């Protein structure tokens, strides 16, 4: 395997994401439903827990992309509870570091989940869980 | 301004959800 292969399958599957998200959120504000996340988010699970992509992954900032596919939506809703439970358990496999959290603040958004009085009991204990992890580590 | 800070903001960043 070749190491500009992999930066080009990374920087893919980041784009990828990316055209995932807006398509999503401008249905979202055209007042469609957005299906585009839930229909892609296993398979794009898959590529993001891959071994041997991940430090290329997060070298190419994947976890600004992961953040935008967990944020609210234009009208405030939660993205789809498969996407929630999805992304808390491929974020928790991750070796990341200070630097990462800092430069996409995806701690951010994860910190609201765990304090989610709306969330379910699982997502909201995964996402407490992955705050410990990340104030553990740092 | 602290590491934690940078992180996870003053974790009032989403609340606007809750009051929607
Ligand atoms: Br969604």
């Amino acid at each position: 395997m070749d190491p500009g292969t992999v930066l080009e399958i990374s920087r893919s599957l980041k784009k990828r994401m990316q055209d995932i998200l807006k398509k999503d959120n401008a249905n979202n504000l055209e007042g469609r439903p957005a299906t585009g996340k839930i229909e892609n988010v296993e398979e794009i699970s898959d590529i993001l827990m891959s071994k041997a992509l991940q430090e290329s992954l997060l070298d190419e900032g994947i976890l600004d992309e992961i953040k935008g596919w967990l944020e609210p939506l234009p009208d405030k809703s939660m993205p789809n509870i498969k996407i929630r439970k999805r992304l808390l358990d491929v974020l928790k496999t991750m070796k990341i570091h200070k630097e990462h959290l800092v430069t996409s603040g995806v701690g951010k958004i994860v910190y609201f989940y765990s304090i989610n009085p709306k969330e379910s009991k699982e997502v909201r204990a995964s996402a407490k869980a992955l705050v410990q992890k990340w104030t553990n580590e740092v | 301004s602290h590491m934690f800070f940078e992180i996870f903001g003053t974790g009032e960043e989403y609340r606007y959800v809750l009051e929607s």
